[PDB]
Parts: structure tokens; C-alpha cells; sequence
């Protein structure tokens, strides 16, 4: 959009693409093509009758937006 | 948390949402220059990323088995207990997630950013939880525009949405916020190609979320509210 | 955590120990499918990891001086208190971690998972410790199994070991579990180059940790069991 | 080896080269040749001696199960969970 | 420096080079020219008079932390340990 | 944390401060091979990154809006009360950060280190916590110490450096302690280029902070000590 | 030559010239599969990479000096006497050179042809050259579809063209045909990246010669036939 | 153009870019981004009052669409 | 082979890959992966009832012996020696 | 040309033709060491060219539509002129071409060598030439051995072939010989990936040129000598 | 030196870099590092005796000349003009 | 040819020898600007390249066996009769070849120049010839100066040099004049590195060609004039 062009005159694309089929990716992640990133919203809590945090927390990664078994990294 | 110069943001930058054109401000916010920051809900825009991944039965352009996905992500866990209904403080009735985004005005200059929170519920009733929680959006616009002026970014919109659970009987609640940051394959858009990197992604920002879907094939999961937080 | 499409486990995958092969299952633990999900005690494995990094002593392929690597990761630590027998309660006579890795049964549609846990312990009695662990395995196989089923990822083995302390008199206790991602040095692979880099790959997929160890001119580190954990 | 190849198919390798000597360096460095990554399991503890407050005696206890056994001493660990 | 030169030898290089115009940017982020990194020191501490929530209460003086003196405003810290 | 064969410092490596070379120990601490680790204050390396970045107001080489730096960082944050001068005691009435750095003395073999600390303060005596400070720095010092002989590091110097506030009236306080991990854009290197990468490296490495601003038309914002932390 | 699955060519693919639409066929010849294959004057085509390179005295985005630039191309040199009005037989009075280009009907297919020649005058009459270089003309045609039928490969039209030079007087003539291989610089696009390359390509295609020159601000070279060859 | 998606699918590319201010550069020369090449179409001649071969040359180089100062390399 | 370790230990390797579907390619074309080429042995000749045109005789001549036998028909051919 | 450090030779290095170890050599020449250089009828290798890129009719992996092939070679055309038979010299009644490759002992050390050479012919007896050819023959050992002399590179083997053709009645002949140097398309690779590359050669290198056709569907077009030079 | 500075504002670079042990390589071809070339003058001639017929007598005469003085024996010498 | 931008010369940009400082000029000649453009012998420069590659005996950094060089270059051959002293005309007693090399003025607008020439000498007289080399000279400086003015390219100097044989009895000669374009090897920069690419440029051009011997541990092949051409 007009905006990217502003911004390659910086240095900077927002161009985002993993090599692979079918799957999203990481961002930084090797082998993807473009210096951008793509990013989303999702809040989900699942109610379910160490381990505790873990098991109900894979339960809200595929709870609607489907992010199960990602190797989640924390950026604040 | 931020998405800066290099980012867009599903459901809005990409891939938007009728909804959002669509969409009237819950409310505004004043910030450090004088604008009114209008607050509205982050329903079309959570709603837009199930689209995009799908879900657990309806797997789409999710991440990959073992891929390492950096997300801006909160989350917080509580025990309702058993029988005993006495609080043994870290223990609650319900548990809620926050997440907003504040788009950047100028997105040359500022990021736009995320902010996200979590807690758990003293009391049972789900509709006082609920009062708590529009109450909440107005304290994370106050937090929103606080920071503004800290790096004096001026935001153009914010869009806020919860998820929660109300647990009883010793089942464990878990609310998760999470902002993930990713590179879209080449299967997902309409006649791009792993030759054509910066085109693939202008046929993206270029589609409608309805659009895509057409195009793909794809029914959508949400059309008629059906998707739940 | 979870190791993907992505990813070869030291000792398993690449550098296989024949303890491995001759291992004998601890148990079985049921799965949403109905398969007998064989357990084992990961002591080939974490061995091999000793022989490819080496010690500090003895150090071999271990990560280079202020490189950044992600591990999946979790550690505890407690003090025992200097006489004072009386633990005011973040304090404990003992400390553990445990890793367990799960391998997939289809690595090209669900990841193998890793699941890592750590705590302190409230007793003297190392026996009394032990007698917990061997319980602790089968409370993971069981969060192995459920998180099987919440994204329908039958496993075909799991692999569970543990490292621990008892501490008396003042002495702090740390436990720590982690899996490293790492990327191989050529001169840790018999005969490979940086021009090969997928053939590379075989090698080490090819060699034994006997093999390896031949032709690199290293002793075992283990053998003999010398590795206590 | 033969999942290698069903892999491959699907855009994933599972190379992961180092440029250095002696040393593995972690999954997404700059300059590793690669897309993939290889792991392996590490749990240590330790027994280590009393000291002057938090944050630092926590530390120290740190390092002495990083350089117990399989060693990655001055790693900057980060985590993924 | 003479360093620089040793460390060559091992395959270590200590390049760190930002694509963009003005901004530093992080090490192992796409496009960085270079396989090495540059890193500095920041202390700082910063306030705001309180609100009805802590996480809140702690993200807004984070801000003022990170926009107080040398500037990483804006930033998407990860933690390495 | 860590910085190891692939990284540089800031104000100690590239561009490094007149101050450097002219400060003068605050003391020693012996190490695991006998030798006196000189420890001083990290001042000019403090105000150092404040040359390069820049300030909110005076924006020079910061990062990227919505870049992904990686820190070695550590915070605390904390209430001291509306008036209720009883401290429920995640309080407290001040609150402090601190960093070290330790170079090695070998950067080929070993890697320099970063030790970064936090806390609260419970009296409201500023010059009291002072004293403390002072104190905390020679434990820095023994835990750096520790930690070189755990590895067998010899180290060549460390510089230690902290920031706080004294809060008073439900002012609540934040103390973060943070190196990030950056690369440099070519506009900041009088003359270097995006084709000759190495030798940018050697540019910064061979101007003094001084020169660096008087080439780059920068003003010092530090000069007459007028940086406070 | 050819011109196959990886070129466009200036003037036709790229910045086409109005009066390549408004050409008229000179005539036709018949290929290999019975179509009839137009044929037409390369004028449009020849001035079209004048407005692109410019002239020595006009120098605009030539090629780089000292670069490899491969061509297709032929040349002939002959002397016409000081006087000495015979002819030993290197010798002419006039000298020409041509060149041909054939798009290919189906490019995933087949590749464009290029078809160049050259020859000396042994007559003084410009006017009888000029018969024989239309005589030529016809010529080469049958020597495209000759060659058309090597490979199968039917082609959609044919653009050729000439330029010559009648010597007199012991001056040296030199003809030269030549068809280059470059790769466009950014400052030619209108609003390319460097960043941008697929997209860069479709600027230039997607412009018209006329509409390329208005918005580099570039006069016209040709437009009332101003370019002689 | 709607036949460079046919192409894409077969690995191909027409994308030919120079790194350059100003100047075009050949086809497989180091740095250029893009796997393609452009070409276009000069037939010149200059009558003039092994050397020989040589200044004329030169004089048709520089005649009309400049390409003087090149290090043509020959196919056919 | 046993001789492409010999040769990987000097900076060698003879790994020519094209990019695409069904062509093989040129030595140094961009986009081809790898540093090394194939090469092979071609030799045809070819014949056609003649014309006015030398030149036009041997292109023409020309193209019936590329496609004569093992084909490399519309090649840009460059010349080595 | 040569084909040396980079290189390996279809039908020989890859694809190896039976046809080449079943090979018995027409005879020997000495080399500057003393060593009998064996040399062979090329036809097992140049049939395997046309296996691999196939024929106009058959086409198989040829060369991509305008693509930069450097080759080596050399050509040679010639009249034999209507009725008219009087040869005026450029003229002729038979035309021929011919190749040999000497494949290094040393690799590493030495390159192969390609020759190739062309000519015309001043008879009408085919047998005549034939009887001629196996002269030449004997002639290119001898420019090998001096050659390899040159450079003190011995050979093991050469393989030397040729083509030609016997004009008649106005017919203008043609003859090639052509070394190309190309880069294989995976799709040629039964079971390689564009992700494999050094595997890729490996696994060429390790078929045999009746396995290759086996396993690629394709039908030899060789086999019992139908092809014709 | 002073004028890579000016070129390097262009686009232009003169880094010219073999991945080999020993020997140099040409320019263009896969593997270099750098956008730019060197360059030198060789000139060479000499006395051949005697033979069996053009092309063949021809080519020796030519690696004779390749192999006197400066060697660039056994290289595809390709024209530039 | 020509040498641009993108390139140095050996002997003069990089290694440059200390003759090359120390020649005085064979004379001037006029250009269009009317700058008198000094000529000089390009012996230097020629004994340089000897430095760098060696010679078949003692062989240094020369181009890799089978490698690809562009080069300038032309040649000529001649026979010189068996004792048959009548010179059927493409036949001669001597045979000679010729290259200058001239700097560009400004090296970022204009490309320096080779010229390049060969041809076969009618009379027996080794000394004859000789006059006429140095006659020849002036001529190519002559067409130096014109090909400047026809791109406005004043140059800074030129280095010409030549070399040839005088044949007899049936031996054929050959004159070759070659411009190589090649990239350095590491082990040839003395203290360069793979990883230094821009640095190891600045080591070359910043060598004489004595120090870089005395630094390679080379023995000059040159120095008392002992190279011939």
C-alpha cells in the first residue's frame, strides 16, 4: 500500500512469507523470504474439571484460533 | 507488546473485516495531544484470525508442528474448589484475558501497540464479572493513552475484546491473551507465489476477509456471530 | 516443549545410543486412540547429550561463548535452612526436575512433545523422594496423554528422567530441566563439510554414539554408567 | 533419512549447520546454514553452600547446574514454552 | 582489531549491520548484515501514581522506564537469562 | 547475561569514552586464579548508550519501532501508600536496578559477563538505601567471582552502575536493568556503507564517543555529568 | 539468438511504444503450421531503447561503464577507396547491417527469436540498397520460419529493421546489430524499491513509453521521427 | 503480466534488476537481484574518414542508443 | 564421491542445480543452486537447399543441427575455447 | 575446452552409460610420463546426452527457452555446389565435426580436456572420409599428448567422436560439436528436492543410465544403436 | 581506498573474493564474493615447430602461449569485446 | 576492452610495483581536452601478473583448473616456411601481439581502456620488426585518443607492451595478448579472511608487490629484469 512505499525508502518491507505448505510460521524464524512480520489477535480461557498450567493451557492454544504445539516465545 | 514499521495486523492491515468499516466506537479516550482516541470492540479482528488459522477441526493456515511463534501473550490460572467454598486467595470463581491494539497514527514515525491483561473473579455472578470487564476497557484506554504520551505516539483507533470462563467445582480456569507474530505461506494467498514475495503481500492486503474466503474455498466460521470468546 | 517437522533429538534421531534400542519400557499409559503408549527412562538420551557437549571439563560441542540459544526450560530453587529445622514454606529439604519427550507417531503431521516439571521437597528422606519421582513419571505420562488427545497427536514412545538434590544446612538447591535447540558444527561430523550441509545431516542420522565416538577419538563419557544425574 | 524426504516435499528441511568451529550455536542464529534444528534433554541440580541475598545466591546456584554434566555454561538462554 | 582477526579463524564474525535508515535494530532479526551483535548498558527507574491495576500499574511505569534517558521505547523485549 | 566472541560494548568497544581509560578502580576482588578483578563504576558506559540512542526528546540511533530486541533484563516494581504508612510488603518506600559487566579476560575462550540485580527498599532514608548500594556492589563483585571460577573465567574488569527512586504517596516505582542486543544502521557510521560491513565495524571501533559525535554533528548529552540514572 | 522463459524486451514487453499498436504489417509470411506470420518494420522498437539508454550526448540508464553486458550481435567493416575506384574484393561502397525479432506465440513454450545479418554495397546507388535491404527483408521472414519449423515453435509477429552507411573516399563503414541483455536500475522505475522487484517489473510494464517519459521527465527522443538508423 | 504467474510455476522469473544508480548491467553479472533479463534491439553504423575495427566500432556503440565503454560478450 | 571430499576441503563442489521445472540451464546463471556444472557431448550435422544469404545459410544450417539429435534447440550459446 | 575441479560429465560421471566399462579401446598413445592414454569411440557418451535432454520430438530435460548456455564448440559450413562441380574452394562435397574429452587422472590437481575440430571435404566418396576420420582420430591423441605435455597433466582415458554429413546438388552443410555446461532440473532426480542439493548429485552419480530411464518411465533411445551421428 | 567510497554511494563495490584454496577464479562465476573484478596484462608469443593440420596444430600453439610466463593454463577463456 | 567501476588492475591498483612509480614516460600524446596523456612501457605491470599467478613451474595463485575466465583477448597465428622461404600470404617470418591499458581520469564517470593487437611480420629481420613495435605504439596511442574523445573519457595514462617470435623452418607461432577478469583466493591475502571480504581488498591495494612477496614468503620472479616476453 502507499504506506510500504514510505517505508522502503527506510530500509524497511513488511514482507512476511514462510516456505512452507499450508503452515504459518514464526517470525525470524530461518528460510522465511521478507524482513516483516504479520501478527493477530487471540484472548481464550477453556473452564476444565507444574502439569495444572500446562495441560489447561493447551487447552485454550486449541481452543478457536488453533496455535497448538507451538514452541511459544514471550516478547513484552 | 508492538507492531512497527515492519508489520500488519490480520483483520485489519490484511485480510480486513467488513465489520470493522462496520464498526461504531464503544466510546474516546482523550490523549496528551488533544484527539479523541475512539475505543471500539476487538470482536471483528479476533473473529478475523480463526479465519485465517481455523481451528482444532477445521485446521487452516495454523503454525507449524515445533515452529517457534514469538507472541506478546499474558495468561493467568485459578482453582474454583471443590465443595469448599472458601477462597485460598490465588483461587477464584472466574478467570478473564485482555487484549488491545492501538493503531498507530503516523506508522513511519510510531508503533502501533498491544496491550493485554488477566486476573481471576471474587464473586460467582458472571454478569458482575461482566460490568468489571467494560469497566476494564476504559482503565486499559487510560493505559493506552498514558503510554501514548510516553513516547508521544498518537494512536488512531483501539479495539479491545475479552475472553474469560466462569469454572465451579474444582475445575481449573486458564485465560490466555497472545498477539503472535508470523510469515503467511503461499498456499494461503490467491495466486501469489514464493517468486513474487512483495506482490503476495499486496494480493492480501488487498482482499477482503470475505474475499479470501470466497476465493479459497473456505466457509466462514464466524458470518453469523458463531464464534465465541 | 514440542519438537516438529523441524527437529532431530540428540541420541535418538541422530547419534542413536544402543542403550536405546535395548531399552525395556518402565510401562504403558492408554491413549485417545487406544495404543499402549510405552514409557522409559530417558537416561540413554540425556547420557548422549553428555557425550556430544562435552563437561566443563572435558568440553566438546557446547555452545559457543554468548550464543543465544532457546531451550525449553524450567528450574526451582529452595534453601534447608542453616539448623533452623523449620521450613517457613518456600524451603524444602530436597529439590528436582523432570523432562519427559514424547515422540510423534507421524512427524510430518504432529509434533513430538517435551514436558518438563520441577518442585521442592517437604521430608528428609531421599528414599522417600525416590518413591514420589517413580509416581511423578506416571502423573506425566498421564499430562502426556491428555495433551495427546487435546490436538489428536498419538505418540509412539515417551522417554522420562529426572536429576535432583538433597540439601541440609544452609546449602541453596537449584534443578533445572532443558532442552536446547542447537545447529551442528562441521568438525563434530566425521568427514562432513560446509558445502554438504544436508549429507551433514545423514552422518550424524547414520552414526552410532559408538561410532561416533570411534571416529572422533572420544571415550565415553558414560559406558559404564559413570554419569550420575 | 526417509521422512527427510516426505518432509522436504512440504517446503521443511531439517538442516542445521554451525559456521563455527568447535561450538553448536542455537536455532535461529545469524548464519547457520539450515531451517531446522536438533535438540536434546539436559535436567541437573545441585547442592551449593549458603549466601548474601536473593537474586544473586539464585544465579550462582544457576550457573553450577548449567556447568554440572552436558555443559552450556554462558548460554543466553532464552525460553519457549 | 587483532581480535577480530583471531576470531575469524573459528568461523566467528562480529558484524552487526542495520538495513534501515536511522534505527538500530535486534540481533537475529532478517535483513541484519553481520553474524555478531552490539549491546550496551541501561539502568533506569521510573513511576506513576497509582491505579486500580497492577498489571496496568506495572506496564505504565515500564514505559516511562524504557522512554527515560537512553531511548527504547516502543521495543518488543525478549528475555535471555 | 552474556556477550562472547560475537559481540561488542557499547562505550567500551565501539565508541568508547575518554572517561573509560581515566577511570579509576573503586576496588578489587580477588578471583579463582588469584588475580585482583578491578571493579569500577559503569558511568561512562551508561551514559555511553545515551549518546548513541538518544533520548525521548532527542531521538538519535534507537530501535526500530516494533523491532524485536532481545535484553538481558531484569525489573521489580513497587506501591509506597497513599498516606497508610504500614507497608503490606510487596511495598516499600524506594526501589533500585543495578548491571555489571565483566569483560574476559580471554573473549576468544570465554565469555564476558552481565549481572543485573533488583529490589525494593523498606525505609524511606535515600542515603541509608545509598549505603546499601555500595554494599550491593561488592556482592555483585563476589557473585561475579563465583560465577568465573564456575566456568573458569578469568575476567579483566567489571563496571557496576545502578538507578532507583524514592517514591512516597501510592507513586508507584519501576527499576529495570537492561542490555539489549542491537545491530547498527549505516547513517549512524561517518562514513561506512552497506557494502563494506567489516569495516564499518572498524570505523566505530576506532572512533573515541567524542569524535563519533563531532563527526556525526551530535552534541554529548552527557559531558558535565548531566546524566542521571 | 533468443529471448526465452526469462525476458521481456523494451519497447514490446516493457515501456511499449503507441505506434507498436499502431503498426501495420508490411506483409506476411506463411510458418510451418499455416498461419500466417505479419511482419513488420522494427522502427518503434529500435527508437524505444534510445528513450531508455539516450545518446552519448544524452546519456540516460546505459549500461554501466566497464560492465559484461552479452549481446546478440554481428558487425562487418569494409573500406570504399581513396580514389582507386576498384574493388579488391573486402571493399564496398555502401555497408548494412539487421535484425529481426520474433515473439514466440506460446513463452512457456517456446522462446522469442532474434535474427540479425550484415553484408557490404558493391554498387554506389543508395537507392539500389534500398531495394535489396526490403529484398532482405523477405528474406530473413523465410529464414525465421525455416527456422520456425526447426522447433516448432510458431511465432505472433516480426519486427525488423536496418541501418547501413554509404562510404566514399577511403572512410572506413562499420554496421553493427545488437540485441543486449541488462537488468533495469531502481532510478529508471517510477516509484520501484529496491525492495520491491517483482512489483518493479510491473511498473515498467504496465507503463507506456510515452507515460514512462512524462513521469521521469524526459523528452522525447524520437516522437516526430527525430532518430535515424 | 498474467503470463509471468504461468512462468512462476514452472521456477521461472523475469525479474532483472541493477543494483546501480543510473546504469543498466548485463544479464548474470554479480548483484543484480532477479533471475530474468531485458533486452532490446540496436542496428547502427557511422561512416568514418586491426585498429581499424576497433574506432569504428566504437563510433556505432556510441551512435545513437548508447552503449559505449561495454564489455560485449557474444551469443548466437 | 570419494573425489568430491577431496575437492569440498579446497572451497570446490560440483552441485548444479536449476531452478526450474523440466530445463536444465546454463553454468552461472542466477538462481541456479550450487557452484559446479554438468557437461556432455554433442556432436550433429545438418544440412539445407540453399538461398542468396551466407549468413541466413548458416543460421539456418545452424538451428537444424541444434535440433538435430540431442536437443538444444533456442539456446543463447556463448563460446568458450 | 575444459572440464575440471567443477565438473563431472554426463554418461561418464553421471549416468554413466554400460556401454562405457563394456568399452574396449581402439589403441593407445604415450603421454609425456610414459603412460599408454587408452583411446575410445565417444558414441556411449554421446548417445547418453540425448537420453538426458532428448530429442525435438522426445524433448526431455533440454536446455530452458533462451537460456545462456556457454558451451564449447566449433562449427563449420560448406557448398557442394548444383550441378556446377567445381568446387571454388570454400566449397565442398562432404562436411564433418569431431570431439574428444581426456579425463584427468588427478581431478584435484588437473582438469579434462575437451578437443573438438571441423572440416570440409574435398572428395565424393563417404568411405573415403571415413578412411580419413580414423586418421584424424589418431591426429587428436597426438594434440592431446602434446597438450597434456603443456601442462604436465596425464589423462586416463579420451573418448573421441564424430558427425558429418555428404552434401549434394546445392545442399549447404553444417557441423557442430558441442560441449555444453549446464545445471540439472530436479525433476530429472528420481526422489531429489530442491532442499537436497548435494544429495541430488549423489544420487545421479550413483544411477546407472538404465536405472535413471527405469526409474525416471522413460524408454532408452539408444538401446540397440538407433541413434545415428 | 578513497575512490571505493565515492563508488560505493552508486551501488558499486570492487570486492572480488575466490572461495578456493589457491587459485584465482573469473568473475561471474557462482560462489564469489563480491560485485566487482581484478584484472591483469598478460602478452605472450611463441616458436612452435611444425605439424599435422590446422585447427589441431592450431590449439597447441595456444596452450603453449597460455602455459609461457604468467600461467593460465586449462581455463574456458570466454571473449569479451 | 574496458575496466569500469567495478574494477582494479594488477600491478597498479592492487600490488602495485615500485617500477610502476619510478617509470618515466616514452612520450605524450594529445587527447581532446588537450591534456597530453603520457604512454609508458607496460613492462610493470606485465612482470606483476607473473607475481600473482607463477608460471607453469612455480604456479601461484592461477586461475582454478576448468574455471571460467572472461578475458580480453586476441591472437594470431602464422606458419614460417619449411625452407619454401615464399610466404603464401597468411604465412610470415615473425608474429607479434600488443596491449595498453589506459586509466581513466575519473574512475566513477569513465572506464579505463584495453587496446589489444596482434599480427605476423614479412621480413626476417628480428631488429626490423623492433622499429616497427615502437611505431606501433604511437599508432595505438593515436587510437586510444580517439576512442576517448568518442566518449569524452580523458585518461591519466597508458602502459603498452608487447611481445612476439621471430619463427623459422616450419615452426608455427602464435602471439597472444589477454586482459583476465578474475577474484582473489584468501590464502593469497596475506592476514585476509573469508569473513573480511571489503578489508581484504584494502590489504591488497594497500601491498607493494615486494611486500606482499616478502609477506607470502615469494621469491621474486621478476626483480633483475629476469622475465621475457
Amino acid at each position: 500500500s502507499e504506506l510500504d512505499a514510505k517505508l522502503n525508502k527506510l530500509g524497511v518491507d513488511r514482507i512476511a512469507i514462510s516456505p512452507y505448505k499450508q503452515w504459518t510460521r514464526g517470525y525470524m524464524e530461518p528460510g522465511n523470504i521478507g524482513n516483516g512480520y504479520v501478527t493477530g489477535l487471540k484472548v481464550d480461557a477453556g473452564v476444565r474439571d507444574v502439569l495444572d498450567g500446562i495441560v489447561s493451557y493447551d487447552r485454550a492454544e486449541t481452543k478457536n484460533a488453533y496455535i497448538g504445539q507451538i514452541n511459544m516465545t514471550t516478547a513484552s | 507488546x508492538f507492531t512497527g514499521v515492519q508489520g500488519r495486523v490480520i483483520g485489519y492491515d490484511i485480510l480486513r473485516s467488513p465489520e470493522v468499516d462496520k464498526a461504531k466506537p464503544l466510546f474516546t479516550e482523550t490523549q496528551w495531544d488533544g484527539s479523541e482516541l475512539p475505543i471500539y470492540d476487538a470482536k471483528p479482528l479476533q473473529d478475523a484470525l480463526v479465519e485465517y488459522f481455523g481451528t482444532e477441526q477445521d485446521r487452516r493456515h495454523y503454525p507449524a508442528p515445533g515452529s517457534f511463534i514469538v507472541c506478546a501473550n499474558k495468561g493467568v490460572t485459578a482453582e474454583r474448589p471443590k465443595n469448599d467454598a472458601d477462597m485460598k486467595p490465588g483461587q477464584g470463581y472466574g478467570v478473564w484475558s485482555a487484549i488491545a491494539i492501538s493503531f498507530a497514527k503516523d506508522p513511519t514515525k510510531d508503533s502501533s501497540m498491544f496491550v493485554e491483561d488477566a486476573g481471576v473473579w471474587e464473586t460467582p455472578n458472571e454478569d458482575e464479572l461482566l460490568e468489571y470487564l467494560e469497566g476494564r476497557r476504559k482503565a486499559m484506554a487510560k493505559s493506552i493513552a498514558e503510554c501514548g504520551q510516553d513516547a508521544h505516539a498518537s494512536f488512531e483507533s483501539s479495539w479491545i475484546g475479552f475472553a474469560y470462563t466462569m469454572m465451579e467445582p474444582g475445575q481449573i480456569g486458564n485465560a490466555i491473551t497472545v498477539a503472535p507474530y508470523v510469515s503467511l505461506p503461499i498456499d494461503s494467498i490467491p495466486g501469489g507465489s514464493i517468486l513474487t514475495p512483495d506482490k503476495d503481500m499486496e494480493i492480501m492486503e488487498n482482499l477482503t476477509m470475505p474475499e479470501w474466503l470466497e476465493k479459497m474455498g473456505y466457509k466462514s466460521l464466524s458470518a453469523n456471530n458463531a464464534l465465541k470468546y
